[PDB]
């Protein structure tokens, strides 16, 4: 069978703390 | 031959990264000063600040 990932298993791409900002 | 003499190969490998560390050099803390522009050494990382 098949489902859908519905926008899942988004992780931190790295160990640094940033704070409201959109990162790419 | 010298070429063909055996060796021994050690290579090092280091994870220079902005993570947490546990492999440190010999140098010695100091005391923590706060609201005062002074030079400051956090494992590595050089600046002058607040």
């Amino acid at each position: 069978a098949y489902t859908n990932s519905f926008t899942r298993g988004v992780y931190y791409p790295d160990k640094v703390f940033r704070s409201s900002v959109l990162h790419s | 031959g010298v070429g063909h003499q055996p060796y021994r190969v050690v290579v090092l490998s280091f994870e220079l990264l902005h993570a947490p560390a546990t492999v440190c050099g010999p140098k010695k803390s100091t005391n923590l000063v706060k609201n005062k522009c002074v030079n400051f050494n956090f494992n590595g990382l050089k600046g002058t600040g607040v």
